[PDB]
RNA sequence: AUGGUGAACUAUGCCUGAAUAGGGUGAAGCCAGAGGAAACUCUGGUGGAGGCUCGUAGCGGUUCUGACGUGCAAAUCGAUC
RNA sequence: GUGAACAGCCUCUAGUUGAUAGAAUAAUGUAGAUAAGGGAAGUCGGCAAAAUAGAUCCGUAACUUCGGGAUAAGGAUUGGC
RNA sequence: AGAACUGGUACGGACAAGGGGAAUCUGACUGUCUAAUUAAAACAUAGCAUUGCGAUGGUCAGAAAGUGAUGUUGACGCAAU
RNA sequence: CUCUUAAGGUAGCCAAAUGGAUUAACGAGAUUCCCACUGUCCCUAUCUA
RNA sequence: GCGUUGGAUUGUUCACCCACUAAUAGGGAGUGAGCUGGGUUUAGACCGUCGUGAGACAGGUUAGUUUUACCCUACUGAU
């Protein structure tokens, strides 16, 4: 098996993860 | 006997299949048929990987693969 | 919906803040709990375990 | 087998359009001595929309010159055409927009529509809303005069041929997407029962060759 | 007040149809319905003639335009180049 | 005609020479190999008579009994 | 296989006529007030377009361990949609 | 008249008394209902009944193409003089 | 709209008339078909894209025609997908 | 004829708001669950045409 | 001789659990025109396999009209 990188992946863009929302 | 018929299908017409009803050796690589090439079917309960041989010499029985 | 303690005030609040109550008029915390499961199921809200450290 | 549906537009029972509504066949002036040694005025009386087609079909009018009459044609109309001008026709006509010229006698490069592809057809391409030919050359020897056809392919055409100048008017009717069914039977319904066009996969195999 | 927030005068298509397809209609059709001036007279009064037609209110005059235009921008250059050939020919 | 009909295709593949052993049914597609596994299908039917009786058993169903030895 | 009969039911194109109560949501366009030098960003008004919606006549028959199914009916009836 | 309304009911002009009937109200049936306490524990399965239904006011979340969700949800009232 | 008074087990008093909510698979929708068992993830739909055609032409019909549908047509069109 | 493996601490480099198909509305389509509800049931009983 | 229970699970159920009861023992006629789900499921369709194609099939999902007796006899009542 041959290199492999992970960063062509985009991670889902959850809406917890969105720094747009906040609290307090 | 020793070919029981399989039927398949919503209409058991055909059946295009067969299957074992004796124990049969499969072997140790098996990897069995995929289904759609599957006529024969020997299936995994009447195999065996073992039998009880017994030695006329010194009385003495041995289960052996 | 923040500021929760031993998540009884945090489904409590999710339910009256979601709209979700029973009539008259306490709130449906078993009905906000399915969709806090099923959130946590499908992952809506992210989550992960700590990978084992490096040698 | 059965046959196909397209086998069964040729009998012409359900297929035939609907011609009631069309104010009637667009066509230049039937060619006289007149545009062959001169030309003639001609007021735009009015234009109209012609059911079926995608542009407006003008009225203009011209005098006859054997008889006391006028002799009303009904012209594609051109872009920036407006009501009671003065569309010349003839060999003779200066290139103003809407006038038909011979393709000869035009500089080459210039713009025309309903151009014949045939001397007396009064008029063959470029018929629709929003296209013209380009005369890309010109063969005075053996009259001829090359033109880029709307589709774009190259054709050489007698020099006699005429043609209206400019862009036939209400182009860009296609930037628009329909939106619904209901506008594309509402068009579909003055033009023929083409519509709506059933696929092939679902049609029985007696129906189609793709059914089945 | 603008009621509406982007869907304008699509907004009559409702949910149905997409954003999409919305916006490329809304666009001619704000190009079809707005008021254009009359080079005969420079009010305010051109009408939509049933695709291609533009009628004033006034002056009852009648031109050839486009299908959501008084006049698309390819009829103009055509009508430049036109000119163009004709002041050249005169020479 | 003419060039579509099977023994100008076995003549044209130099076929034509096989003799008796063609398959029933072959053609340009399905080489007779792949003619004598798609049979297997339909093969398991066993035939019968007006009387009827069992003309032909079942494949694999002869119900002959061997001679173990 | 030979020669003839049918679109009054039903499938489709066309011509010419007829039929479609009452409510809910509120698009362009436009009017007035408040901000910005302007586009414009809001507030209070008229407007009644949506191949909108609930809901009559009309259209069709999704649903009933419903009626009858030797029925009123060789396909109807009550509710429901 | 009542009523948002050609929604449902009564009445005005007008048109009908026509569907085989007399005697009791057995079991079992078709149609319409009620029921102490639990409220789906019946059934493969909330199959069918029931529950909120019109109007005035407060209020209405996730998502979203920003148009919608929405009559969301959940709440107070309806008589007469 | 507001303020007192008043009979209530009652107050849209018969009629009339949504139950609501949290999710999944499927199709965008409006819509249409198996008249008489299957109304649907089926058909259709605007959108997306390919092919041939510039008229002695592309898709065809016709026993044949000085025949006919597209064509009262012309690449922003026609016909099959 | 040689020859294939590193990524670190709760959200990242980022591609000229978003990184979506896990898509909103809509459905006499099918499926899982909750409040009210009631004779489906405990356990059946009664009235009317 | 008399008793041998109320239910959950269909990403199935030739099965097991809790709880009560003294106990929740095993079997035949079963009742395939008393009713019912899985099913003998023809006519619609889709996903995946085969096959150039027509179609079925190693599968699965969805929705789909077999309608007693007044005849005779048996039984329960009644002259
Ligand atoms: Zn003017």
């Amino acid at each position: 098996m041959g290199k492999q990188d992970l960063g062509k992946l985009q991670t889902r863009k959850m809406k917890g993860l969105k720094s747009k929302f906040d609290q307090g | 006997e020793m070919f029981k018929v399989i039927k398949t299908g919503k209409s058991r017409s055909k059946s295009w299949k067969r299957m074992i009803t004796k124990h049969t050796f499969v072997g140790e690589g098996f990897t069995r048929r995929p289904v759609k090439m599957e006529r024969i079917i020997r299936p995994s309960a009447l195999r065996q990987k073992k039998a009880n041989v017994t030695h006329p010499e010194l009385g003495v029985t041995v289960f052996l693969p | 919906i923040s500021g929760w303690k031993d998540a009884t005030e945090f489904i409590e609040i999710l339910a009256r803040k979601q709209g979700r109550l029973l009539k008259g008029g306490e709130p449906d915390e078993s009905g906000v709990s399915k969709q806090i499961l099923n959130d946590f199921n499908r992952g809506k809200i992210p989550w992960f375990v700590l990978p084992p450290e490096k040698e | 087998g059965r046959v196909i549906r397209n086998q069964r537009k040729g009998a012409g029972s359900i297929f035939t359009s609907h011609t009631r509504l069309r104010q009637g066949a667009a066509k230049l002036r039937t060619l006289d001595y007149a545009e062959r040694h001169g030309y003639i005025r001609g007021i735009v009386k009015q234009i109209v929309h012609d059911s079926g087609r995608g542009a407006p079909l003008a009225k203009v009018v011209f005098r006859d010159p054997y008889k006391y009459r006028l002799r009303e044609e009904i012209f594609i109309a051109n872009e920036g055409v407006h009501t009671g001008q003065f569309i010349y026709a003839g060999k003779k006509a200066s290139l103003n927009v809407g006038n038909v010229l011979p393709l000869g006698s035009v500089p080459e490069g210039t713009i025309v529509s309903n151009v014949e592809e045939k001397p007396g057809d009064r008029g063959a391409l470029a018929r629709a809303s929003g296209n013209y030919v380009i005369i890309i050359g010109h063969n005075p020897d053996e009259n001829k005069t090359r033109v880029r056809l709307p589709s774009g392919a190259k054709k050489v055409i007698s020099s006699d041929a005429r043609g209206v100048i400019g862009v036939i008017a209400g182009g860009g009717r296609v930037d628009k997407p329909l939106l619904k069914a209901g506008r594309a039977f509402h068009k579909y319904r003055l033009k023929r029962n083409s519509w709506p066009k059933t696929r092939g996969v679902a049609m029985n195999p007696v129906d189609h060759p793709h059914g089945g | 007040a603008k009621r509406t927030k982007k869907v304008g005068i699509t907004g009559k298509y409702g949910v149905r149809y997409g954003s999409s397809l919305r916006r490329q209609v809304k666009k001619l059709e704000i190009q079809q319905h707005a008021r254009y001036d009359c080079s005969f007279c420079g009010k305010k009064t051109v009408k939509r003639g049933a695709a291609g037609i533009w009628t004033c209110s006034c002056c009852k005059k009648t031109v050839a335009g486009g299908a959501y235009t008084v006049s698309t921008a390819a009829a103009a250059t055509v009508r430049s180049t036109i000119r163009r050939l004709r002041e050249m020919v005169e020479a | 005609g003419t060039g579509k009909k099977e023994k100008s295709r076995r003549i044209r593949e130099g076929d034509t020479k096989d003799g008796n052993l063609r398959v029933k049914g072959e053609n340009f597609y399905r080489d007779s190999k792949r003619v004598k596994f798609l049979n297997m299908y339909t093969s398991g039917k066993e035939i019968r008579n007006k009387k009827g009786n069992l003309i032909r058993a079942a494949s694999f169903q002869d119900s002959t009994i061997p001679d173990a030895r």
